[PDB]
């Protein structure tokens, strides 16, 4: 779980950086 | 009662040695309340405008 | 006081424009008007946690923000209403659509405003007075059994610059004026208090006066205290009605509130059935008791956040009695449907999960909802005391209590019911487990006892003795048939069955046994004991040689007087005065010393 | 026995009590006495506030310290009316003095609509151009300030040193 | 209606698995229900699943391979899915979808309702009165479902979970001691097990009381999720507006949960425990509270769930979170499969929570609960004697004991054994239970008392 | 010792439940058994 | 966050302005004459922040500043004696109760440690159980015999106060309440009852000159 | 000192869950306070837990309903939480802030120490080398407590463990044959719990040198884990500045154990075991060793943090970790309490890692040390002579067996059981040592050397 939601809110720093 | 009357009367040594204590420490700081004001006082008009330490440029 | 949504993920909503908002305040999202809170803010935008289904919300609908953080509307009308855990009355929205189904966003006052109340103000007061938080300013007069006390809301005081005549008011009228500092503010009959927020007392009291539950079991071996908090068992054959019907129907305590967390629907119909159908006498009159009972309705359907917050809208509602002097007596029907509903929340918002996949803050959640329980010295000048008891139910998946949510409750209450199903299904009831069960209050009711009854302490501790042995005893039996056992044990067995038979068991399909006061619970086991010590004197007296006692020899010789022990469960508290029992009750332990003193 | 046993708890039970009362009592008359200084050094404050001399440099001092701590472009001075021709001046003075210590030009206004309440005792508030970050340098603020920091060498300049403690660590 | 043109979007942002992102949406809405035109002129549905400012993005039901970012071309419909329901509708077979396809028509609707819905007001839940006899003795004269209760059918794998979900439907009705119907969803189905469910209701003649959806295995992972919806949608539709009673069989509830596992990923939310969602629990709800009786209505709702056991675990969330908000379990077995008895239901384990008001004096008959309890008794303690003479042997029974091996042997082989085209009405079924009760004498029957042997008992 | 030591899995799981429910079986047939024993012994005893 | 007992540092001190209304509104509502001069006098300190208009603001300001008796526990204790005082008299309101008897019984009452928990509480208690119940009741045969029964318990009241036992009083109290929660079906057993006290009542006519 | 004034800002950017986060800060400072007030005038205070350019995140003691994002003002006080600390707080009561709640003024402070303290200099602690006596035998005599030790007790939910630690605070005493400053904790406990012990240390006429902090468990969680560093911080300026011997309580530190992990879980930490953070061991470390002697100054600190073992698991992180950072356990259960055993200590699964040092010739006794050893072995056996005969029957022991259940059972009952008001020197702690020993023949006390049994054996 710990590792998952890392991943999911890298993601969402990654979507954000592109807008 | 007795022991009502010894705690009465022990109450009543509290209340008194309270008071004595508490006219001393009036009678105490009466004489330095004047010093004190004096030292903060001047700790407050002194304003000391500075930079914090790390504003650059 | 409006905003737009920005976007829709799923039940969470995006705000913008919401710049003047709080966290966890309240909104009705769309035109609709979806309720839901605000848990993460950032800039002028909202995340919004909708309760209800958020399909057909569009981008650019409106939210309507609400000032007020989740809270219970408190005042006239509470009353013999149900209550969903949101606060929304059931019974109002059913007739007042003609529907079957909770409308979407639906929108119903927790107290209706048609009603015009009776209300006397305190005659007391005189324009130009000073008033404070928690004073009574008027009484409105809902029912013939509880008076429903008007107090000034906590946090607000100043000198009083209206009040209202007696007459007849609704919940929207202006009953009382004061100002403070400049600032005039108008006070109806409703109060409103946010849920999650604990009431202020002036102190917080100990437990001393028992709570005078009806039956014979769970009060003498097992006694729970006004203020107190404990839990009961939740299993479909454990017979948790015994519990409920009791407690609510011939407790002396003042208001019944009954809260659901999450059950299943056909359980909630048949609470919600049974309840309106439950009587007491009171004056002489047989009374409904919905008109000194609240009931919070939630299935296991219903909005998650209902579910969660269920549990303290209760409690809200029954500190808000507590303030009017009155003792309440809440009961949780099920905490574990509370956890499940708030382990469901936690899962939603992706928080780290711990034990067995609970919150974190489980027990920190449970730990602060207990303490809420408790004798107080309420608020207000009329120096006024109340208490709120908690007798909420654990059911853990499996009915194990490794699961976090009963090992904690059962670390936090003090007293806890261990209930059964073997019992049940023996046909013995109420279906209390005895080793299981304990009382942590003995200590602070010890004054009580000695005031009112004296002997009422060694007796119940006679009778756990007396209990605890036979089950000690259980393997000795069980390996030798009561052959090479002493006369002195079978004494311990045969009054120990008299105890589980004729005290500790009680029929409440009875009319005699429906309630048993506790004078008469004191006066059965006094007599059984003095029975059992005469008994245990019989035989030990005799035993050193050549003429000697045995139990074979008591049971035959004074056969009538075993009978009149067991009969002693039939006198009638209702034809029977006080004196009739206590005399009975006199006589027999007369009668049984006397046929032991022939034995000598 | 047991009788004795309640009047003999009662006995020290009760003593305690009064003797944790006494404590209470002596400690609130101190807590009275210190209050009282306060009271009097805001009274000897103002006395000072009222001599134009002394008052328009503590302002001069005032307002520039202000200035250095927010390292804003614009800045809005506040200031109770009555002194405002001083805070004018003080301003006038702190503009050039502020663009060598930072080498930053800022555009320093006085609010001529909203003032502070009259009570104060003197000094101003100075807020950054949208009102969101400001610094409180009122004489009531700076007194407290450092009050509440001196306290401890207060609390032995009044009532003496504590013989029992030794180490300053 | 509406009366509002529709408008269609060619503007697209990105295509990322089933999902389509779009741009420049005007006001979309959440759970919007729009169509697809691809290049090839082929037709997909989709609903819109976000909506993050003008960037809707659309869950397509079908696959979206093919999808372009270029020419796709995406309709809005301005509304929510909404099923036309109507009483025609029944003696129908639709996918999941709520398409026909049973060559019949499309439903020409009576009303259209949300179906997602609302829970019903707790303050108008009648408790379950009256029985719905199944037809199959093993949950008739034992567990039998009382009318408005939701009792499951916990399976392993391999089980005749089907067949005996096919039976019901073909047996089951009222105890008649015309206004009885049935609306059977099956979620994840195969096309040879979808084959036999169609069939074997239309050459019955059940059909005419039966409305039919099957999701098939290979159909969109999306539809699966409404599939149960639009069965209790139309299930309330005929229940609660049309004044009758209803059964509602949802049948591989562990196939939803796994589509609604997907959904969940869809949406990029963590997984919760063993991978489901953290919201299973209110999911389940949702679906399994929408019955039961209503107040002032004459009409009624049952379900009977059918579930998957994942390795045969009980503790696995789905039977455990099922359990959890439905009232007892009938519980299928291996052992009496292998030993081909069928139904294979095992009545030691299984519960039904509400048999004390289905069935008695007024609903059945008067010796209903007495045969019930007594025929418990017989068989556990028959499996007792049974695990008995494994370790001392036939020689060391007394004759008690033989009485309730012969139990035993005849019970299984009379009661539970029925066969899937014997129809067991609920007298006929307590006849039984005397028949093998009979092997006793009065006295060793002490659960029944005595006035009811007097009057049963005999001949 | 104090575990059986298989590392933690849902095989072991599945086995350890097995191996549970293998062991209650065995206890209450054996226990059957000594009932039996018991119940002749005492017989014999009264003979 | 000085948490005083229950309250914050705002409410201790707005609970003592209300205390000290109430008690200068209680003198005056249970001796408008201002005659009971010794009991007035006990309660001087909180009397003489009375017959000033302080708007709560400024009586709020002498009690944070420390010019008021702004014990919380000394007003709780304080006030509830007064307000039994008032129940006392309020609620036997058809008889005058002696001024020296008044002082007597607020003197006993003061003199209690633990008054909340006095018998003399709980018999105020069971006297305004039986008083309120009439307040709103239809004629029928048990409500007359209550009527009848609870004007001479509160005659009695009058004459001897609660704080001197007196058993005539205590088993009025018993049998008024005994009635109280007789059966409204029952008719004989409380015809019975009533008459059993009539004829046991030391006197010969209990109600001549208690009620019209 | 700080003479430059305190900035106060309206820029929070965005709150999540327990974290306000401010923009526009002026050289944000790391774990400096910050007050703030709410748009209805309630004050809270909170610590920046992360700065990053201008950014600070905030952490909110009481909490963060009704925080604002437009209304809310914020101060940052320029420093981190250095608390006021005087000699007269003995005899004061402070909730979990450091605020006074009774009725008394606020702390007239001698100095300001920094809540997080400082490690104390290796070279210059100084190893304790000074018993306690406690009073209890199932302490003094086989786990002895010494002056500057940390000795928790490992207890369980409704085990009487407040008991234990009220008595230690009456009767804990010296052996040199003295007034302990008490400093007590009281965090996530209900009021009668704190009730109880602010009774007893009246009850036991000390509370003029007793200093309470109480956050109970309707109180804010985030409070609650500063609440132990207060109570340190006063005990370290009593016993490190005025040399006074301080013996300092934590309560059930399980409180704080949960309150940082609700923290960890806020704040996205990486965890460890059960989901506490995986600095765990170090954020206890920070609160237990501040602790022991330090050379050349006559004060100490004591501490007794008293622990809740969750489900009775001695392998829960919580009881874990702090057996690896504290000198040993006392260690109560519930199967002494159930056998209304008092104090329910269980000498096996508990240590003193100081009472190597503290037993001894010119400390207690000579033969303290054999006394010890030999109890743990006869002790530890007769519980292995129970597991066996639970299964073999008594009839398959053999003398050298049921001699070590005459020990056992005349152990726990002459040894552990003694009373709330029973106090036993040392000394006579091991004349009952040795009476029990004497059950055995010499050969078999295996731990004493025979120039010890010589001596003290004959008696």
């Amino acid at each position: 779980f710990y590792r998952l939601k890392k991943i999911q809110e890298k993601k969402k720093i990654i979507k954000e950086k592109s807008e | 009662q007795a022991a009502m009357g010894s705690q009465g009367n022990l109450s009543a040594e509290v209340e008194q040695a309270t008071r004595r204590q508490v006219q001393g420490m009036q009678s105490s700081q009466q004489r330095n309340r004047e010093r004190v004001l004096t030292q903060l006082l001047g700790m407050v008009c002194d304003v000391r405008p500075q930079v914090h330490p790390n504003y650059r440029i | 006081t409006f905003g737009y949504v920005h976007g829709v993920s799923g039940p969470v909503v995006t705000a913008c424009d919401m710049a003047g908002a709080a966290m966890y305040e309240l909104v009705r999202v769309g035109h609709s008007e979806l309720v839901g809170e605000i848990i993460r803010l950032e800039g002028d935008m909202a995340t919004i946690q909708v309760y209800e289904e958020t399909s057909g919300v569009s981008v650019g609908d409106p939210v309507l923000r609400t000032g007020k953080p989740l809270s219970v509307e408190l005042g006239p009308g509470i009353m013999g209403a149900i209550f969903d855990g949101i606060q929304r009355p059931l019974s109002d929205i059913s007739s007042q659509t003609q529907s079957i189904y909770i409308p979407r966003g639906v929108n119903v006052s927790a107290l209706s405003r048609d009603i015009k109340w009776e209300f006397i103000p305190s005659k007391n007061l005189r324009v130009g007075s000073h008033i404070t938080g928690g004073d009574i300013y008027g009484i409105v007069n809902e029912n013939s059994l509880i008076k429903h006390k008007i107090m000034l809301p906590p946090r607000s005081r100043g000198s009083v610059t209206y009040i209202a005549p007696p007459g007849n008011y609704d919940a929207s009228d202006v009953v009382l004026e004061l100002e403070f500092e400049g600032v005039k503010e108008k006070l109806s009959m409703v109060q409103v208090w946010p849920v999650r927020q604990v009431r202020p007392v002036t102190e917080k009291l100990p437990a001393n006066h028992p709570l005078l539950t009806g039956q014979r079991v769970l009060d003498a071996l097992f006694p729970c205290v006004q203020g107190g908090t404990t839990a009961i068992p939740g299993a479909f054959g454990c017979g948790k009605t015994v519990i409920s019907q009791s407690l609510s129907k011939y407790s002396n305590s003042d208001v019944i509130i009954y809260v659901g967390c999450g059950e299943r629907g056909n359980e909630m119909s048949e609470v919600l059935r049974d309840f309106p159908e439950l009587t007491m006498e009171v004056d002489g009159k047989v009374e409904s008791i919905m008109k000194r009972t609240a009931l919070v309705a939630n299935t296991s359907n219903m909005p998650v956040a209902a579910r969660e917050a269920s549990i303290y809208t209760g409690i809200t509602l029954s500190e808000y009695f507590r303030d009017m002097g009155y003792h309440v007596s809440m009961m949780a029907d099920s905490t574990s449907r509370w956890a499940e509903a708030l382990r469901e929340i936690s899962g939603r918002l992706a928080e780290m999960p711990a034990d067995s996949g609970y919150p974190a803050y489980l027990g920190a959640r449970l730990a602060s909802f207990y303490e809420r329980a408790g004798r107080v010295k309420c608020l207000g000048n009329p120096e006024r005391e109340g208490s709120v008891s908690i007798v909420g139910a654990v059911s853990p998946p499996g009915g194990d209590f490794s699961d976090p949510v009963t090992s904690a409750t059962l670390g936090i209450v003090q007293v806890f019911w261990g209930l059964d199903k073997k019992l049940a299904q023996r046909k013995h009831f109420p279906s209390v487990n005895w080793l299981i069960s304990y009382s942590k209050y003995m200590r602070a009711l010890d004054e009580y006892y000695d005031k009112h009854f004296t002997e009422f302490v060694p007796l119940r501790t006679k009778a756990k003795e007396i209990l605890q042995e036979e089950e000690d005893l259980a393997e000795i039996v069980q390996l030798v048939g009561k052959a090479s056992l002493a006369e002195t044990d079978k004494i311990t067995l045969e009054v120990a069955k008299l105890i589980k038979d004729d005290f500790l068991q009680q029929n409440g399909y009875t009319p005699y046994d429906r309630f048993c006061p506790f004078y008469k619970t004191v006066g059965m086991l006094s007599n059984m004991i003095s029975f059992y010590d005469m008994a245990r004197r019989a035989v030990e007296t005799t035993a050193q040689s050549d003429n000697k006692i045995t139990w074979s020899i008591i049971r035959e010789h004074m056969g009538e007087i075993l009978y009149k022990l067991s009969s002693m469960k039939f006198k009638d508290p209702v034809k029977d005065g006080e004196a009739k029992i206590k005399a009975d009750y006199a006589q027999l332990l007369e009668d049984m010393q006397n046929a032991f003193r022939s034995l000598e | 026995e047991k009788k004795e046993k309640q009047i003999e708890q009662q006995k020290k039970i009760q003593m305690s009590n009064l003797m944790n009362q006494a404590r209470l009592k002596v400690l609130r008359a101190r807590d009275d006495l210190i209050t009282d200084l306060l009271n009097e050094a805001k009274q000897r404050l103002s006395k000072v506030v009222k001599d134009t001399t002394r008052y328009q440099v503590l302002l001069d001092g005032l307002v520039l310290q202000g200035l250095y701590q927010l390292l804003e472009p614009r800045m809005i001075v506040r200031c109770r009316k009555q002194d405002f021709p001083l805070v004018k001046a003080a301003v006038q003075k702190a503009i050039p003095m502020y663009k060598i210590a930072t080498k930053k030009d800022v555009d320093v206004q006085i609010d001529l609509e909203a003032y502070l309440p009259e009570d104060i005792a003197g000094g101003v508030e100075i807020y950054n151009g949208d009102r969101k970050i400001k610094v409180s340098n009122t004489l009531e603020s700076r007194l407290d300030l450092i009050a509440q920091q001196m306290m401890p060498e207060v609390r032995g300049a009044l009532f003496g040193a504590n013989a029992n403690r030794k180490f300053l660590d | 209606y509406l009366s509002q043109p529709r408008l269609t979007y060619k503007t697209v942002s990105g295509v990322n698995g089933p999902l389509v992102i779009l741009d420049h949406v005007k006001f979309p809405r959440y759970a919007e229900i729009v169509h697809l035109t691809l290049p090839d002129g082929t037709k997909r549905s989709g609903q819109v699943l976000e909506v993050s400012g003008s960037k809707a993005v659309v869950q397509v039901f079908e696959g979206t391979s093919g999808i372009d970012a270029k020419k796709t071309s995406c309709e809005f419909t301005g509304d929510i899915l909404r099923t036309p329901v109507s009483e025609d509708m029944l003696g129908r077979v639709f996918n999941g979808s709520g398409k026909p396809i049973d060559r019949g028509p499309v439903v020409l609707a009576e009303d259209f309702l949300d179906i997602m819905g609302q829970p019903i007001n707790p303050q108008c839940r009648i408790y379950p009165e009256e029985m719905i006899q199944t037809g199959i003795s093993a949950i008739d004269g034992m567990n039998s479902i009382a009318r408005g209760q939701k009792i499951p059918i916990f399976s392993a794998a391999g089980l005749p979970h089907n067949e005996i979900a096919a039976q019901i439907c073909r047996q089951a009705g009222l105890v008649k001691k015309e206004n009885f119907a049935i609306v059977f969803a099956a979620m994840g189905v195969n096309m040879e097990t979808a084959r036999f469910f169609k069939s074997d209701f239309e050459e019955n003649g059940s059909m005419d009381n039966v409305c039919l959806f099957l999701n098939l295995a290979n159909d969109p992972t999306i539809e699966r999720i409404i599939t149960p919806r639009l069965a209790l949608t139309t299930a309330e539709f005929l229940a609660y507006q049309c004044e009758k009673h209803v059964l509602v069989i949802l049948t591989d509830m562990s196939s939803y949960a796994e589509a609604l596992r997907e959904v969940s990923a869809a949406r990029e939310e963590v997984p919760g425990r063993r991978g489901f969602p953290g919201y299973m629990y209110t999911d389940l709800a949702t679906i399994y509270e929408r019955a039961g009786r209503v107040e002032g209505r004459n009409g009624s709702i049952t379900q009977i769930p059918i579930l998957t056991m994942p390795n045969d675990d009980i503790t696995h969330p789905i039977p455990d979170l099922t359990g959890y908000i439905t009232e007892g379990q009938i519980y299928v077995d291996r052992q009496l499969h292998n030993r081909q008895i069928y139904p294979p239901i095992n009545v030691l384990p299984s519960l039904s929570r509400l048999m004390k008001s289905a069935i008695g004096e007024g609903m059945t008959r008067k010796d209903h609960a007495d045969v019930s309890n007594q025929l418990y008794a017989c068989y556990a303690i028959g499996k007792d004697v049974q695990a008995m003479k494994a370790v001392v042997g036939e020689e060391a029974l007394t004759s008690d004991d033989l009485l309730y091996l012969e139990f035993l042997q005849k019970f299984e082989k009379n009661f539970i054994t029925q066969g899937p085209y014997e129809n067991r009405t609920v007298y006929e079924t307590l006849d039984i239970g005397w028949q093998l009760l009979r092997i006793f004498p009065k006295e060793m029957l002490k659960r029944i008392p005595q006035s009811t042997l007097s009057e049963f008992y005999p001949r | 010792k104090d575990r059986i030591e298989i590392f933690p899995s849902r095989m072991a799981q599945t086995i350890m439940k097995a191996r549970l429910k293998g062991a209650q079986t065995g206890r209450n047939l054996l226990k059957k058994k000594s009932d039996a024993l018991t119940l002749r012994f005492r017989q014999i005893l009264k003979k | 966050g000085i948490k005083m007992g229950g309250l914050t540092s705002e409410q201790y001190h707005s609970q003592v302005v209300g205390k000290i209304g109430y008690i200068a509104r209680c003198m005056q509502t249970i001796d408008p004459e201002n005659n009971l001069k010794k009991i007035r006098e006990d309660y001087q300190d909180v009397l003489i922040w009375a017959e000033k208009n302080y708007r709560f603001e400024e009586i709020l300001e002498a009690s944070k500043s420390g010019k008021c008796p702004n014990d919380l526990d000394a007003l709780s204790r304080r006030s509830l004696i007064l307000q039994e005082l008032l129940r006392l008299v309020s609620s036997i309101s058809p008889f005058k109760m002696k001024l020296d008897l008044i002082e007597s019984q607020y003197e006993k009452m003061k003199q209690h440690v633990n008054l909340w928990k006095s018998d003399y509480h709980v018999k105020l208690n069971q006297l305004n159980q039986l008083t309120d119940y009439l307040k709103n009741a239809a004629p029928t045969p048990k409500n007359n015999f209550l009527r009848a029964m609870t004007s001479v318990l509160q005659m009695q009241i009058a004459q001897y106060g609660i704080t001197e036992d007196n058993e005539g009083i205590n088993q009025l109290f018993k049998l008024g309440l005994h009635l109280l929660a007789m059966a409204n079906e029952k008719i004989d057993e409380q015809y019975h009852l009533f008459k059993g006290y009539v004829k046991d009542q030391p006197e010969e006519s209990p109600f001549e000159g208690i009620l019209p």
